[PDB]
């Protein structure tokens, strides 16, 4: 499509893990593995969850995890809670030193 | 031996190694003008790099032949450099010290 | 851009004889500073020569 | 300890330019890059440019190339970004984000570690 391909739907329930995928071109995120994921509550700045596909920063819960293979990189939420009602944005190395970010996935307690 | 035709001025790169001990070689150590070669038992790893991301421009100069030159630096400007593991370099330099002591 | 320990190069623009041997165009290329020397006693700090 | 306090809502008409500023504290401002990202409604995160507060080099995504310029001053410790040729679609929230750590030896501009985020400014057009 444009920028980074990303879903826009929910496929799980409370207590269940959910996996979300991200994709660009092979010149994009598939090159280096420089990836990060962010979490935005409504009316708040996105918080900083995952970086370099599989690492996370201090203060973040251990629930979030990720992986990549080829041109696809993915974020995994483990055991959804009511705090997970948010939008999740993929961002990665964008080619020609640029950085790009995706459309964003809504998540709920469906 | 598969001699390396290596171009290197102050250090010897990817060269051969001595079998049992660090070695020193010189035509006449009495002279201050003569070069002194040092040959190591184990190698000291060196890594160099350009962090600058050059793009190869293709200028045409007269009949068909091309002249290649650096285009834009697609990326942030950074320092080209080299690295050596500090403790291993210190060990190798002190061992060349013991081998220099045998002559001094 | 501020100078320092960054190894800044010089963006030098110059005329070339294109494939049309008796015709020319302006062309630009970036050269490292050691490759470049100020021109001559007819001094102009904005004009340079290759070190050859 | 980290905070990037920003300007207010700079509502402006099309054709003009909008200049946002984010003042940094906590981090030693010269050490960390500043990236910029935009939340265009409907669209997701949209990334504009990075800038090296220590050097001054900048780049932009191809959507924004030639359209965005940036500046700062390290003594006060405040960062600026200005967008030219403003239009209706630019109605969005601008966010000033920092990281990774600047080094002279390996490039870390594109490393997308948006460690800390400012509270935002609501740019509206018009
Ligand atoms: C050649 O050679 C060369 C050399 O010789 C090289 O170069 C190099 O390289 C390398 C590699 O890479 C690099 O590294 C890098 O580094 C960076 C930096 O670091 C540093 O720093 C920091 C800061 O500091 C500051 O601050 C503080 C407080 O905090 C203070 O105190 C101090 O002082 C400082 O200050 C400043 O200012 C001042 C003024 O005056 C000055 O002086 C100074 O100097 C400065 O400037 C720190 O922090 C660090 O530390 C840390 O780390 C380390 C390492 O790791 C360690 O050791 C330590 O310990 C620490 O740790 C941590 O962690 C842990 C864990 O466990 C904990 O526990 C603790 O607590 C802590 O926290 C140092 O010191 C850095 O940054 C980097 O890393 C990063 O990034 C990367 C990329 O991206 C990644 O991968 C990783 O992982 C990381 O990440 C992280 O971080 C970031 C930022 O930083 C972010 O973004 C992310 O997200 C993450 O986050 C996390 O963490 C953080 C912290 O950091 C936190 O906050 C959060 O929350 C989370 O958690 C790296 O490491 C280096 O740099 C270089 N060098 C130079 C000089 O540049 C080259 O390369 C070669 N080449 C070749 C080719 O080879
Ligand atoms: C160090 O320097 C080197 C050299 O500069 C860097 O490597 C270079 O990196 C370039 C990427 O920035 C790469 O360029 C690519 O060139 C190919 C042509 O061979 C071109 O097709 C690529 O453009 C597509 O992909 C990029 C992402 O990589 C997209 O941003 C771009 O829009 C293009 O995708 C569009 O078209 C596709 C095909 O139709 C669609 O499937 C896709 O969805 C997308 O569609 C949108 O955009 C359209 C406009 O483009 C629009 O009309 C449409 O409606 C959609 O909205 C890309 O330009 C160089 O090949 C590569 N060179 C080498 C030698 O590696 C290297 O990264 C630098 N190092 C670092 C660390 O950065
Ligand atoms: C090494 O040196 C060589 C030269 O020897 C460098 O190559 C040259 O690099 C120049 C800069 O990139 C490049 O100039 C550009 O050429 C394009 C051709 O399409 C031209 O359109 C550009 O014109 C814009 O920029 C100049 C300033 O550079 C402005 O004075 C001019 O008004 C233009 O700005 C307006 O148009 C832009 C779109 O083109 C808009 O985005 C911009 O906002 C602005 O808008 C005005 O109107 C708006 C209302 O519509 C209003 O809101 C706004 O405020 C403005 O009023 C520019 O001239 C040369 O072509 C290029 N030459 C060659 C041979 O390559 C090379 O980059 C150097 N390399 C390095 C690494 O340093």
């Amino acid at each position: 499509q444009s920028a980074l391909t990303q879903p826009a739907s929910v496929s799980g329930s409370p207590g269940q893990s959910i996996t979300i995928s991200c994709t660009g071109t092979s010149y994009d995120v598939g090159k280096f593995d420089l990836v990060s994921w962010y979490q935005q509550h409504p009316g708040k700045a996105p918080k900083y969850m995952i970086y370099e596909v599989n690492k996370w920063p201090s203060g973040v819960s251990h629930r979030f995890s990720g992986s990549k293979s080829g041109n696809t990189a993915s974020l995994t939420i483990s055991g959804l809670q009511a705090e997970d009602e948010a939008d999740y944005y993929c961002c990665s190395f964008g080619g020609s030193a640029t950085v790009v970010c995706g459309g964003g996935t809504k998540v709920t307690v469906l | 031996h598969g001699i390396r035709p290596v171009v290197s001025t102050q250090l010897l790169l990817n060269g051969s190694l001595a079998e049992k001990e660090i070695v020193i070689r010189s035509e006449n150590l009495t002279n201050n003008a003569k070069i002194i070669i040092v040959h190591l038992h184990t190698p000291v790893e060196i890594v160099c790099t350009r962090p600058n991301n050059n793009t190869r421009k293709s200028v045409r100069i007269g009949p068909g032949q091309t002249f290649y030159a650096t285009g834009d630096i697609i990326g942030d400007i950074k320092q080209a450099h080299c690295n050596i593991s500090e403790e291993k370099w210190n060990d190798t330099l002190q061992k060349v010290g013991i081998e220099l002591q045998k002559h001094f | 851009v501020k100078n320092g320990t960054v190894e800044e190069m010089k963006n030098c623009s110059f005329n070339t004889t294109t494939e049309i041997r008796d015709k020319e165009k302006k062309e630009y290329a970036l050269f490292y500073k050691p490759d470049i020397v100020p021109l001559s006693e007819t001094n102009n700090t904005s004009e340079y020569r290759l070190i050859n | 300890q980290v905070q990037l306090v920003q300007s207010g809502a700079e509502m402006k008409n099309p054709g003009a330019s909008v200049k946002v500023s984010c003042a940094a504290s906590g981090y030693t401002f010269t050490d960390f890059y500043i990236h910029w990202v935009r939340l265009a409604p409907g669209q997701g995160l949209q990334w504009m440019g990075w800038m090296n507060p220590k050097t001054g080099r900048t780049n932009n995504a191809q959507n924004f190339q030639g359209r965005v310029t940036m500046t700062r001053d390290t003594s006060i410790g405040t960062a600026y970004m200005e967008l030219r040729s403003l239009t209706s679609d630019d109605t969005a929230v601008y966010y000033c984000v920092t990281g990774g750590w600047i080094s002279l030896y390996y490039d870390s501009s594109y490393y997308p570690n948006f460690d800390h985020w400012g509270q935002g400014t609501l740019v509206t057009v018009s």
